[PDB]
């Protein structure tokens, strides 16, 4: 015969949704060297990284982070004044041809009984011309908040780790394509390096692929899920602020002390970004011959710029050195496939909209000097064009925009799991 | 992604089994809807992922399929039921099909 | 309640550029992507694109390409469409559907309708 | 070998790894890292207090006076206990957990006032 | 015990000074004169007869009102001028 | 029957369901919501440890060597299980609880090291 | 005596009043700083509790065990330990080892309530 028994603490699992919480800010625990890394053995779990929770969880947090970052600092709601503008003909090129605008204009000060006349030289996608006058781009959608000069915010690494009765699971397949029975599992006690990196239409920095190039999509064809293109090998990027500028503070009241440009020392040059021409080619031509494999072995190729949109979305948006760069990829993704140093032009802005949220603009503060920023080409986010075409060239052009997805480009390996280890059977034991 | 109704033209009587299919390339599994369109009017929401139906819709409706074919089946009709219906898959909208009284 | 009301009918040449408009109200905008199509007078409903009112994100249909173009106001909650360089088979009737999220076979729901003569 | 070290292995080799995994269970931020600790210690407190309505508490093991009705499962030990993983066993007997748990409540309960009795004689 | 004890009297300063009206408004130009009202000599120069334009219930309306200061809390501006010390440095409650 | 089912009932009815009644047992929104799961959970824990420390660990019910004494009820037993509900008792013998408590502790503490030393006889 | 009474008494008659002891384990920012505090305790003592159990030792104070006293340890003979010292310094005396202790006890432990089904398996 046969009677029930009781184990406790039996390796059982389910999948189930839970709070995390970092390692490596002010308030995370810190990391240990032992990357406890149990190789789960005859194991096989299901996973969809279109659906881990944990990865909305992250990007949460990170609003959150953004958020609690920018609350102790000084609010420039009297900034938004009239502006007194003159276009800039300071050995300035024919490329930028007026984005930098000296504008005049009354500020306050300590005393609001008095006040002063000061100047600066925001670039021109955050004036707009209100009727000579213009006003600053938020002063009518939001209020205008700056960015305390201490934390110079970029990429930390953030590791996560699970509270206390859950499991994270790993996928060591360097295979995966993002949904199915993945084969070989293993646990670990928190997650590796996830740099919260910010970036569209190109995901600098991160993890790249093991053996070879990944496309991942929840549906390779239906035209509306953003493409996840995961590199095998890195591309050198050298994005550059050649202006040399300063920096100068300005008494906005009992203390606030407001960060505004001064004046471009030197000459004035286009901020540009430079790409090695054939690891570039090389790689798109790994990427085509990949997609070769989804679409056919007989299918033209094309790649077209990116179709229209916000400014954030239409180009490459990311972050360097405290600037924002706001670089035109139409000179990459222009060309057709058939069965040297590529150069950007690249836009910088001092009023962003980040997390293309509505009644929070920030005011990203200048930094003093030229600025050098070089990073690796670790994956794209594309989109396919459709038409249907009969059978045509399918055409890819850059998208990206929801940064959610870029999380999804480092949380895809990893799962949640809970543990139920109240587990029953049956043996020859009577009591 | 080709897509080919059946029948194009059909003529039906009152409270009687009728159904339409449409045929795909290849295999879609759930991903699929239709849409009626009485003339004049705007085009309204039958099915949507396959068999699934949309809210506030009689249970007459009904469809369902599998692989490259799938069909839409009413049983009952009311005089408006009868109209254009289009079947639609990916950037692949049906031809549409014609419904008419008897 | 969730309403989808449509431009009016426009009356035109060839050649010039014609703009439709979009307004929805009863639900949260930027959730769910926005399909624009398009049927010829007695024909199939071709998909003129779709559109992400998050970034601004559009895709287009190479049959429409380069001749179309389409953006959206988060403000009144709308959302717009401009083509040019018409050609005779244009003319026809243009519908504004609602998709969620990143996803584009339920067109839940849908506008008016307007009507071009080219 | 750890955590979760034999999950995926036949049924007896985890069925002697149970303390790993049983010992294992245990603003912006410190509201959730609160609200996730404390969801720990009653799911811990939860499973001590199953364990201990059976009789059962303070070992891993234990042993029961159900009979095992056959409905639930008919497979004989040696395909159960040699050539199964724990995952597989929790899928197939998913229905039926709450009838066990609820007999094997009975059960301590019949037992433990037989119990009472044996110590009320003299 | 001694430093959280300081983290903690600190935080309780804080707390208690949030819930309470700020004031700006005294950052203003102060035109102030010395006392010599039933004086003495060693209170010389210590206290100021201060006074200010100053906001009302209403925006428009601007009374012109006065108080007095103690010297180690102004300072001179470059007459009889004057603000308060902390005016330059940072927020006042 | 349910929670607090055998409340208004007799003394021997709601002796035999006492498990359904123990297992039932167990921004400044949150902040008041933890503070009260808190308090639930450490209430747990002092009712879980004080049967610790009185040998009846992981038992519902629990007999002890203490002795009765007719000074706390002069009670016969057919009244006490019978006819008197638990609300009755529990206000009626409130008074003496302390005690009770402590005896009962302390002859635990002397059954643990009687215990102890039967073992090592050898 | 009351809390911690016999802090340096010897060990037996520590030994008689661990009671009190087991006992006193357990009991707006302020608010999450009391919440943590709170659950910190509650952690502690489950994870002691916990580290009790898989020895089969919950339920008691004084719970006996099968390990052998291996002298390299500390070859004190009783009555050092048990009439000559206090509490403290033994502990200092075997805080290098009682790693060693809670490794051999899982596993005696384990051995035990494994060849307990094993009786309980005969008919
Ligand atoms: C991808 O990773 C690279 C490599 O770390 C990042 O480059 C880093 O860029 C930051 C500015 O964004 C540099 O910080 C500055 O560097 C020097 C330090 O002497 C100095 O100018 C400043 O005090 C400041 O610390 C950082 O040095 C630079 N790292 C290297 C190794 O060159 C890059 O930013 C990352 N990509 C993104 C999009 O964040
Ligand atoms: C990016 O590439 C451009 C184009 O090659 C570089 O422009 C040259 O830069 C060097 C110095 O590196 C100058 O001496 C040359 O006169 C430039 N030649 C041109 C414009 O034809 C540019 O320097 C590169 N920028 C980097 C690496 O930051
Ligand atoms: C970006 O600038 C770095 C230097 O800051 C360049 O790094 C050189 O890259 C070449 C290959 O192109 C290597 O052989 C050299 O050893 C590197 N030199 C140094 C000093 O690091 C990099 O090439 C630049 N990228 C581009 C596209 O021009
Ligand atoms: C992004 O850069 C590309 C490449 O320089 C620009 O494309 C050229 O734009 C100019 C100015 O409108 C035209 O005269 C050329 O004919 C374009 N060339 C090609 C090959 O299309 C593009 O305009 C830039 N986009 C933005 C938004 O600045
Ligand atoms: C994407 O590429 C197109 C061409 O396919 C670019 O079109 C140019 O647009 C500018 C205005 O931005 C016009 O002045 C040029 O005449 C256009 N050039 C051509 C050759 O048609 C467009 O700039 C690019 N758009 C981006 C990067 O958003
Ligand atoms: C504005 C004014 O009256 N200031 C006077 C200053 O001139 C004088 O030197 C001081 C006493 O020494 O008292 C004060
Ligand atoms: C500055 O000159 C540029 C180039 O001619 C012109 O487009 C712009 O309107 C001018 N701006 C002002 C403020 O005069
Ligand atoms: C802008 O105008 C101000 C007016 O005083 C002047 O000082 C400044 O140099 C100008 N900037 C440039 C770059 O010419
Ligand atoms: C500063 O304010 C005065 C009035 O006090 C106004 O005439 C002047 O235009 C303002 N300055 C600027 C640069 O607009
Ligand atoms: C603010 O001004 C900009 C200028 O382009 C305009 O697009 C926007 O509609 C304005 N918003 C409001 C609320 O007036
Ligand atoms: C991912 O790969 C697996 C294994 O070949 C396959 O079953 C699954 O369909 C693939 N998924 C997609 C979306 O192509
Ligand atoms: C870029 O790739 C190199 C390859 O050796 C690697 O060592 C380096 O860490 C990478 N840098 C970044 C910023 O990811
Ligand atoms: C699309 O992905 C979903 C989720 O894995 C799946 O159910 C469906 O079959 C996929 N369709 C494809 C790859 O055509
Ligand atoms: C480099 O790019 C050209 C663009 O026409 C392409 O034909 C070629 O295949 C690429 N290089 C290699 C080695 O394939
Ligand atoms: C775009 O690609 C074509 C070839 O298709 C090339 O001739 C042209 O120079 C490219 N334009 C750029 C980089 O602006
Ligand atoms: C900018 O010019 C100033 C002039 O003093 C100099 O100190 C500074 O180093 C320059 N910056 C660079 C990057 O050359
Ligand atoms: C995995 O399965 C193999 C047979 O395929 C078996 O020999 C081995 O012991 C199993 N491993 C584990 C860890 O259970
Ligand atoms: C529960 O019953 C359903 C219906 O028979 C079955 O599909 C499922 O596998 C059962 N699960 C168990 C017994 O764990
Ligand atoms: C009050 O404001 C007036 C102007 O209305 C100014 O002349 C005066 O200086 C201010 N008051 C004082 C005490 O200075
Ligand atoms: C403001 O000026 C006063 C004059 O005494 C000085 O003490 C103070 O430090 C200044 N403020 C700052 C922020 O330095
Ligand atoms: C209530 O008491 C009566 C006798 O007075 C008894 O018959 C009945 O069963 C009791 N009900 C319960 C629920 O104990
Ligand atoms: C009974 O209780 C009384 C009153 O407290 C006390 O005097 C007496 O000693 C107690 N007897 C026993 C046996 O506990
Ligand atoms: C218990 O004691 C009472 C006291 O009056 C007596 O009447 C009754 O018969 C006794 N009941 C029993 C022994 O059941
Ligand atoms: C309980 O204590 C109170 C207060 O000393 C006393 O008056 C009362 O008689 C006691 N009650 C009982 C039921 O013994
Ligand atoms: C301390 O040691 C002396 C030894 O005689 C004794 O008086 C006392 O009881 C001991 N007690 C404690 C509590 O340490
Ligand atoms: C006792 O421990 C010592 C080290 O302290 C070790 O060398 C020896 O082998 C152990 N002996 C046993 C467990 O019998
Ligand atoms: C204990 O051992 C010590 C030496 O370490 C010795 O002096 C003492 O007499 C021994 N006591 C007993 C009771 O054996």
């Amino acid at each position: 015969n046969l009677w029930v028994t009781v184990y406790y603490g039996v390796p059982v699992w389910k999948d189930a949704e839970t709070t995390l919480f970092c390692a490596s800010t002010h308030a995370c625990v810190p990391t240990d060297p032992n990357p406890q890394e149990i190789h789960l053995e005859n194991v096989t779990e299901e996973f969809n990284m279109w659906k881990n929770n944990m990865v909305e969880q992250m990007h949460t947090d990170i609003i959150s982070l953004w958020d609690q970052s920018l609350k102790p600092c000084v609010k420039l709601t009297p900034l938004c004044v009239t502006l007194q503008c003159t276009n800039v003909t300071n050995n300035i090129t024919d490329d930028m041809r007026g984005e930098l605008k000296n504008c005049s204009f009354n500020m306050t000060t300590e005393l609001r009984d008095k006040k002063q006349k000061v100047y600066s030289l925001f670039y021109r996608l955050d004036v707009v011309q209100i009727n000579k006058e213009y006003r600053l781009i938020n002063c009518n959608t939001s209020a205008i908040t700056q960015a305390c000069p201490k934390v110079s915010f970029e990429p930390i690494p953030i590791h996560y780790c699970a509270p206390a009765g859950f499991a994270i699971l790993k996928c060591k397949d360097k295979k995966f394509n993002g949904t199915g029975p993945c084969p070989s599992v293993s646990t670990v006690q928190c997650t590796h390096g996830i740099k919260p990196v910010v970036s569209t239409q190109l995901l600098l920095n991160g993890s790249l692929a093991e053996e070879e190039v990944m496309i991942r999509s929840e549906n390779i064809t239906n035209n509306a899920k953003n493409i996840l293109v995961q590199f095998n090998t890195p591309v050198q990027i050298n994005c550059t602020r050649p202006n040399n500028n300063t920096r100068k503070s300005i008494r906005i009241g009992p203390g606030q002390a407001f960060y505004a440009t001064g004046d471009i020392i030197g000459d004035i040059r286009q901020a540009h970004c430079n790409v090695s021409k054939a690891t570039w080619n090389e790689t798109l031509g790994k990427v085509v011959k990949q997609l070769r494999k989804h679409f056919g072995n007989n299918t033209i190729i094309r790649f077209a710029n990116s179709s229209g949109g916000d400014l954030e979305v239409t180009t490459h948006s990311f972050n360097c050195g405290g600037e924002f760069f706001y670089c035109n990829t139409s000179g990459l993704f222009n060309s057709t496939w058939i069965s040297d140093s590529i150069t950007l032009p690249c836009r910088i802005k001092q009023i962003i909209n980040m997390w293309q949220r509505i009644g929070q603009a920030m005011y990203a503060p200048p930094i003093q000097g030229v600025i050098r920023c070089v990073s690796n080409i670790t994956g794209l986010i594309l989109t396919r064009d459709g038409g249907s075409t009969n059978s045509t060239t399918e055409t890819f052009r850059p998208g990206g925009g929801d940064m959610r997805d870029n999380w999804r480009s480092e949380l895809y390996k990893y799962k949640v799991v809970k543990i139920e280890p109240l587990g029953v059977a049956p043996t020859r034991c009577k009591r | 992604i080709q897509v080919t109704q059946s029948p194009s033209s059909l003529s039906a009587s009152v409270g009687d089994r009728v159904t339409i299919t449409c045929r795909a390339s290849q295999g879609i599994s759930n991903y699929l809807a239709w849409y009626q369109q009485k003339p004049g009017k705007v085009p309204k929401l039958l099915i949507y992922g396959a068999s699934t139906l949309q809210s506030g819709v009689p249970s007459r409706f009904s469809g369902s399929g599998s692989g490259t074919d799938f069909t839409l089946t009413i049983s009952s009709l009311q005089p408006e039921d009868f109209a254009t219906y289009y079947c639609q898959i990916y950037e692949t909208f049906g031809q549409g099909t014609k419904v008419d009284i008897k | 309640q969730v309403q989808l009301v449509q431009s009016g009918a426009e009356v035109k040449k060839p050649g010039a550029s014609v703009k439709v408009s979009c307004k929805t109200s009863g639900y949260t905008f930027t959730d769910f992507y926005m399909h624009w199509m398009r049927q010829a007078p007695g024909q199939g409903l071709e998909w003129m694109g779709w559109i992400n009112p998050t970034g601004g994100g559009v895709n287009y249909a190479h049959k429409f390409q380069g001749r179309v173009t389409m953006t959206r106001d988060t403000s009144i909650s709308t959302a717009y469409m401009e083509l040019s360089r018409l050609t005779s088979d244009d003319t026809g009737v243009y519908y504004c559907a609602r998709s969620p999220a990143r996803e584009l076979l339920p067109l839940d729901y849908w506008g008016q309708g307007t009507l071009v003569t080219v | 070998l750890g955590f979760l070290g034999a999950a995926g292995s036949t049924m007896g080799a985890a069925s002697m790894t149970l303390t790993v995994q049983a010992r294992n269970l245990l603003t912006v931020w410190g509201i959730k890292q609160l609200q996730a600790r404390v969801l720990a210690v009653e799911r811990y407190l939860r499973d001590q207090q199953l364990l201990g309505i059976w009789g059962c508490s303070g070992k891993l093991i234990c042993c029961t006076n159900v009979p095992w009705n056959s409905s639930w499962s008919n497979r004989n030990l040696s395909e159960i206990w040699d050539n199964m993983t724990w995952l597989q066993w929790d899928k197939e007997i998913s229905n039926y957990t709450q009838i066990i748990y609820g007999l094997l409540e009975e059960s301590q309960n019949q037992q433990e006032k037989n119990e009472q009795d044996l110590l009320a004689l003299d | 015990m001694v430093e959280q004890m300081h983290t903690d009297i600190i935080s309780l300063w804080d707390q208690s000074l949030k819930p309470c009206v700020k004031l700006t408004p005294l950052c203003v130009t102060l035109q102030c004169t010395n006392v010599t009202n039933n004086i003495t000599d060693d209170m010389r120069g210590e206290l100021k007869n201060c006074s200010f334009n100053m906001t009302t219930e209403l925006r428009d309306k601007k009374q012109k009102v006065y108080s007095l200061f103690y010297r180690l809390d102004v300072v001179q501006i470059n007459n009889k001028e004057y603000r308060l010390i902390n005016c330059n440095t940072s927020a006042i409650t």
